[PDB]
RNA sequence: ACGGAAGGGCACCACCAGGAGUGGAGCCUGCGGCUUAAUUUGACUCAACACGGGGAAACUCACCAGGUCCAGACACAAUAAGGAUUGACAGAUUGAGAGCUCUUUCUUGAUUUUGUGGGUGGUGGUGCAUGGCCGUUCUUAGUUGGUGGAGUGAUUUGUCUGCUUAAUUGCGAUAACGAACGAGACCUUAACCUACUAAAUAGUGGUGCUAGCAUUUGCUGGUUAUCCACUUCUUAGAGGGACUAUCGGUUUCAAGCCGAUGGAAGUUUGAGGCAAUAACAGGUCUGUGAUGCCCUUAGACGUUCUGGGCCGCACGCGCGCUACACUGACGGAGCCAGCGAGUCUAACCUUGGCCGAGAGGUCUUGGUAAUCUUGUGAAACUCCGUCGUGCUGGGGAUAGAGCAUUGUAAUUAUUGCUCUUCAACGAGGAAUUCCUAGUAAGCGCAAGUCAUCAGCUUGCGUUGAUUACGUCCCUGCCCUUUGUACACACC
């Protein structure tokens, strides 16, 4: 931020508290931007109520109502250190002084007076003004102040606000609220959708409906039918191949030298010779545009594929339609083997 | 282990150098680079000051 | 400087009067004008085309350079 | 070198634990980071180390790129007395 | 060492002023003015010397009425003489300011300039209506 | 001086050679002509070549030119 | 509920002028296709890094200098925009060399 | 952060040299070509170029994250947001410094100057280039030095 | 290759025509010598001498007088928990709360330790052992090999008799034919777009709120808020634009050249960047964890602390920037810019109000920057007054005395101011440097070194000339012919 660390100045009023939960107020070492360890010179114990219990409610900036209902005054303490994360943190506050903390420490005549000073100032009157910049960038941060801020005077909209005694009175409720929907709304969440894959079966749920196998009431439709009897992997494609009379021109050879690209891992080193026929050839391009347009369907939900899925096109599948079709015509296995480049068993 | 092994070098040619090099004199502190200047030649192009004028 | 932006406010009054008898007079008004001033031109018009050519090393002008002395 | 065995104990260990080291070229520096102690200790007992094997050196714009080989480990499981087929250095870790 | 008078009545401008400003009875010197080099790069005092710290008044009565909004600093740089070392020729070098600074605290006090927001100070309405008209009233007495 | 260079002349004359349909002694015309009916780098080379042209066809009105 | 206009303020900067027009221009096209008033694709002063720097390493040899220079070209482009199309625009449009920034609250 | 962006450039500039030397330093024996410093949001990748993958990505990604683990210890970034990778260089050649290094170990094995050279010219030609031109200078045969100059095709210098 | 041989062509690192100067304009720094405890050191015609980015108070530092520290990895013995080795308050000690060393004893716990091989570091040597880099030959048009031809061969031709070009550029000719590099082309930049894209981080105009001096409505801000309108200026992006364009002459009438017309731009439109082949035993091991061999390696030329020195000097030589005085210097009233640069894990650029003659101090503010510093309202110069020819008044050295700032530390004064000594100096022999247009010359300004210091450079503007627009005589360069007892090549 642009007063993180200099400028916002040494020993600057900050909210912290430990696991214990009560409203405290201290002064900043140094801002450790690393593993945001904050060492806070608090000068106040954990304020219990006067019931003696755990106080719930934090410094609402900017109303007498509001905080003097609860909190007219603090416990006075002494010096003494702690660590303490930026998460535990609340609401950063104006109300310091630019002397260190090494001075207050070591018995000076000049800071323990003021500080001290500033120690009951804080406890005899405080309506402070909040200050956190937006100056930097604000884009996520600046749409959380936005929720924040209009929280903040939501605050006094509610019944709730101009009350005798409330955190007094809160200790059921809050042990009601935060506790019963601790780990049992968490818990039956741990088993009602657990995984990533029920949030992504529903994204591919999306493209399913988008691309007209399955109907949008979740029903199989005649392009579902069809795909369903299609155990590999490369369905979609395939099930889009049959639909026109693109497929009645060509010759039964041709058709299934034309299926080879599918079931052919593809991953040699050597090159593809030219293709046996122009109708082989323009089946080949319309698998092509096919398999681009589910690519690109596939990728504006943003569902990564696998690795033979994605590398499909870049691989080198599209020679076997040259191989196959010859024996698919009535030729001897010595001729076709001469002919094509990869191995004779996986051929 | 010595409390004597340090004189001051707050400031001058002494408290700052060359990080490829490590030298002195010709030092390019220009951009709070702080490359020796040779050193900085040598690496122009890589770092991309083109030579147009 | 004083003398540059002399020069600068004769050419705009110049070019601001013939562009306004231009677009708001008709047009031999505005030729007349033209060769009245054209004839004088003293960068009347038309700007002074020449522009300060850079300084380069080994001398403290563009082509001045300084002194060597063999022995 | 001779310094204090725990720094040397600290040492050994944080580059089991990682792998690497980098140390900025500067004798005279006081504490080097994250592993506390002073940078030329580390430097020299790094270079001690390296002397047979166990661990590689690049030097690079004066800033020491240290890296633990096979013997290296095998080394450090003994000094630093833990078991294995466990605790390695940085191997496999990451799915890809 | 200055600024803006090319244009009307330089000396005329403010010297008909400077006498006015004592004929006024309202002006308000330092006590140490007049015993002095004006900057810090000159080397002798102004010949008028029964005057000047008028010229000056008016000079700044100027400088408020130029623009906008004029500071103490800008003063400095601008009655600055340049200082002369040794070989080192004429490097631009502040004023005495201190007097710049006296001469602003007078005219606040005369009713003629304020100090602005953005800091720095400006002119009034009810300011100069009075002060250099006078002057400036030989120009449209000859006109 | 202001001599014409090798690829300005060579290449002007190629083009009168298998273009003189077209190429009209206008130097304006000449210069679109030029970036229509063949690829050249840089636009002063192509000018170049598109004035050269045009001192060709001048000088081919008068007389049956050598080359 | 209208998804709010918050003003945004995108400012590129770069050492390339193609790879970086391109950006600008991509910025240009994405948000006049979503139907919002913008402040242009407003150009600045390119900024001209020039170090000036001795030929020779040791000082024998003729007194040649070297001029060595880096372009600084940046763009700033105000979209008047709501909540929704910052997280849209934001993730689209990333590049090598260009270093891209966005600030909103302008005041 | 809140660095001025002529400072800032600069900066980044000056990564990417201290990068590539690194690079050119400890992937030698790899054949290393180049890099680029792929800034993104939040993240900052790193493409690496070289002739093989065959040590530098690693067995199941060792070396790669040991070099990930200098970079980002290096110059202290926060683990996960600087990121390395393997990138193939095109044609084993036309990259002049993989050529370079190409050269060097044909020496450091103990051969002589013109098997290698011509040994990479002809490689050059072969990958489809206009020209090519290797020049080694220092102390070839006897004490006093000398400059062999070997080129074919074409070039320019202009 | 050279020639006080020929022919042709060239350059303000050559002249002519002048302009500005340099050997006394600031007195500076750089070198030589001299001096030296040291006064480190490289470079000596062009092509060493404000150069080493070298403006050094220490650190830089390499040199000198001294003092420590081990960062001697590793292996191999050997001493060795009845302790290897480390550290140690204080007395002595010494510039010195350096245990360095001793005195007294405590602490320490395999790390070291003394010895042997082997490393390591070195601003040590060698730039004539090298790499890289740079300079120069060489601000030049030159160099090559494929296949042909000639010659026993070295080699030659191509690469040329003319003509033209800044140019082996072309035009042509032709035992050569096509080709490649260099040149050109290319890149950046400088100028022109009242056309496109727009812009409160740039302007301008209109409407609510200002008209206070020359004002009735200069131009300015009141006006980050009053909303709207605009893109000429200002910024960029994309394009266009000049090609010697049209006309005339001139030439086998071809390449081209000279004038005129328009044109923002008509010397390759100016300026640069890039820049071939082969070289020099040019410079550099003091840029480099670039390195070979040599030298040294724990009273170490290693690293580090204390104090000097590199500033030892009226100069024996070299560069460098104000106004020798009335086209002047003052007192004011003077005076528009343009390159830039700028705080983070901190203290940079400073606006603002107060105090101070002053330099400065202070309380704060704006600024990670077309927004704030900062229209860097710079200087020379416009306007009146003051001298007016006088080593005087013109302007403020050399020496003294104080007050400020920066810095652990200013002493052989860092700088700055203030007063007293008062000096742009009597137009600089012989000699020699740069210079043809917005240049030369004047004048400041920023940046680079930087805590502080500029007269150093690197860019930037501002005012702005005279005199060629040529030649080969001097100094050199390129080609061709020729001569040669030269070839480390006319030294």
């Amino acid at each position: 931020s642009p007063s993180i660390l200099h400028i916002l100045k040494e020993g600057r009023l900050v909210a912290f508290r430990d696991p214990n939960d009560c409203l405290k107020l201290g002064f900043v070492f140094k801002v450790s931007l690393k593993d945001a360890v904050c060492v806070i010179m608090t000068f106040t114990k954990p304020y219990k109520l006067p019931n003696g219990e755990p106080n719930h409610l934090i410094y609402f900036p900017k109303a007498d109502g509001y905080r003097r209902r609860n909190f007219p005054k603090f416990q006075k303490t002494d010096f003494y250190m702690e660590e303490v994360p930026v998460t535990a943190i609340e609401v950063i506050t104006k109300r310091k002084f630019a002397a260190p903390l090494g001075k207050v420490i070591k018995k000076d005549v000049a800071a323990l007076n003021e500080f001290n000073a500033e120690t009951n100032n804080i406890l005899d009157g405080k309506t402070l003004k909040e200050a956190i910049n937006i100056e930097k960038q604000g884009l996520k941060i600046h749409q959380i102040l936005l929720d924040r801020t209009n929280i903040r005077d939501e605050i006094f909209k509610l019944k709730s606000i101009k009350c005798p005694n409330l955190s007094q009175h809160i200790v059921p409720k809050f042990k009601a609220h935060v506790i019963k929907k601790k780990i049992e709304e968490l818990y039956h969440l741990m088993s009602d959708q657990n995984l990533s894959l029920l949030p992504d079966y529903e994204k591919r749920l999306a493209v399913l409906k988008d691309t007209e196998f399955i109907d949008q009431n979740h029903n199989v439709l005649l392009k579902g039918r069809v795909a369903c009897e299609i155990n590999s992997g490369y369905e979609l494609v395939l099930t889009e191949l049959i639909l026109d009379n693109f497929l009645g021109s060509f010759e039964p050879e041709e058709i299934v030298a034309l299926l080879s690209v599918f079931v052919y891992e593809g991953k040699t080193r050597e090159e593809e010779p030219p293709i046996v026929t122009p109708r082989l050839a323009k089946g080949k391009q319309r698998i092509e545009e096919i398999y681009k347009k589910m690519l690109c369907v596939f990728n504006t939900h943003q569902i990564p594929l696998t690795q033979d899925e994605a590398e499909f096109l870049d691989r080198k599948r599209f020679a076997m339609m040259n191989v196959v079709y010859e024996w698919a015509r009535g030729l001897s296995f010595k001729e076709i083997m001469e002919m094509s480049p990869e191995a004779e068993g996986t051929v | 282990e010595n409390v004597w092994f340090s004189h001051p070098r707050r400031y001058g040619k002494g408290s700052r150098q060359c990080r490829v090099c490590s030298s002195h004199t010709g030092l390019i502190r220009k951009y709070g680079l702080n490359i020796c200047r040779q050193c900085f030649r040598e690496k122009a192009n890589d770092i991309g000051f083109n030579k147009f004028r | 400087g004083h003398v540059s932006q002399v020069y600068a406010i004769r050419q705009a009054i110049a070019k601001g009067l013939v562009a306004y008898h231009q677009k708001y007079v008709d047009e031999q008004s505005k030729n007349e004008l033209k060769k009245a001033f054209t004839s004088y031109d003293r960068t009347l018009l038309i700007a002074d085309s020449r522009r300060p050519e850079p300084k380069k090393f080994g001398g403290k002008g563009a082509r001045s350079r300084f002194q060597k002395s063999y022995r | 070198m001779l310094m204090p065995k725990e720094d040397r104990n600290k040492i050994h260990q944080y580059l089991f634990q990682e792998g690497v080291v980098v140390a900025k070229k500067d004798f005279n520096q006081a504490k080097h980071e994250e592993i506390d102690t002073k940078n030329l200790y580390v430097i020299k007992a790094l270079q001690s180390l390296t002397s047979k094997g166990y661990v590689k050196t690049q030097f690079s714009w004066q800033y020491y790129y240290y890296t633990l080989t096979e013997e290296g480990v095998e080394y450090l499981r003994e000094y630093l007395n833990l078991p294995e087929h466990i605790v390695p250095g940085t191997y496999i870790q990451e799915r890809n | 060492p200055g600024v803006s008078v090319r244009d009307v009545a330089a000396q005329d401008f403010i010297n008909a002023y400077a006498s006015f400003l004592q004929r006024q009875g309202k002006l308000e010197v330092p006590g140490y003015v007049d015993i002095v080099k004006t900057s810090s790069g000159n080397e002798m005092p102004p010949q008028d010397a029964e005057g000047w710290f008028y010229k000056r008044a008016a000079s700044v009565a100027r400088h408020i009425y130029m623009r906008k909004q004029v500071g103490v600093g800008k003063l400095n740089k601008l009655y600055g003489g340049a200082k002369s070392r040794g070989v080192r020729p004429y490097k631009h070098i502040d004023a005495s300011g201190s007097i710049n600074r006296k001469v602003l605290q007078a005219l606040e006090k005369i009713g003629i300039v304020e100090i602005s927001p953005k800091g720095g100070r400006r002119i009034s309405e009810n300011g100069q209506r009075d002060l250099d008209r006078i002057a400036a009233q030989t120009l449209e007495e000859d006109e | 001086g202001r001599v014409r260079t090798k690829t300005v002349k060579r290449a002007s004359k190629a083009l009168i050679e298998r273009y003189y349909p077209k190429l009209t002694l206008d130097f304006q015309t000449n210069k679109r002509l030029c970036d229509e009916i063949a690829t050249i780098q840089s636009k002063r080379l192509r000018n170049k070549i598109a004035g050269y042209t045009t001192h060709l066809m001048k000088r081919i009105q008068k007389g049956p030119v050598r080359g | 509920q209208q998804q709010q206009i918050i003003k945004i303020r995108i400012t590129l900067t770069s050492t390339k002028v193609k790879q970086l027009e391109n950006v600008s221009s991509n910025i240009v096209k994405n948000a006049e296709q979503h139907n919002l008033v913008k402040k242009g694709p407003v150009r600045l002063p390119t900024k001209v890094l020039k170090i000036s720097t001795r030929k020779t390493p040791n000082g024998e040899g003729s007194k040649t200098w070297e001029t060595y220079e880096m372009r600084i070209h940046k763009r700033y482009i105000d979209l008047e925009a709501p909540v929704q199309i910052v997280k849209r625009i934001t993730q689209i449009t990333i590049e090598p060399g260009v270093d891209v920034e966005v600030v909103v609250a302008s005041n | 952060a809140l660095i001025s962006k002529k400072r800032k450039l600069v900066a980044d500039g000056v990564f990417y040299a201290e990068l590539n030397e690194f690079f050119t330093r400890e992937l030698a024996e790899e054949g290393y070509s180049g890099v680029e410093v792929r800034v993104t949001p939040t993240k900052t990748e790193v493409i690496i170029r070289a002739t093989r993958t065959q040590d530098v990505l690693g067995e199941n990604g060792r070396r790669i994250n040991e070099l990930t683990l200098l970079v980002q210890k290096r110059f202290k970034y926060a683990p996960g947001t600087i990121v390395l990778y393997a990138e193939r260089v095109q044609d084993r050649g036309l990259s002049a410094v993989a050529q370079a290094e190409s050269m060097k170990f044909k020496l450091l094995n103990g051969l002589a100057i013109r098997r290698a050279a011509y040994g990479v010219v002809r490689y050059v030609m072969e990958s489809g280039a206009k020209g090519c031109e290797v020049v080694v200078s220092g102390k070839l045969r006897a004490a006093r030095a000398k400059a062999m100059k070997f080129a074919d095709g074409f070039l320019i210098h202009s």
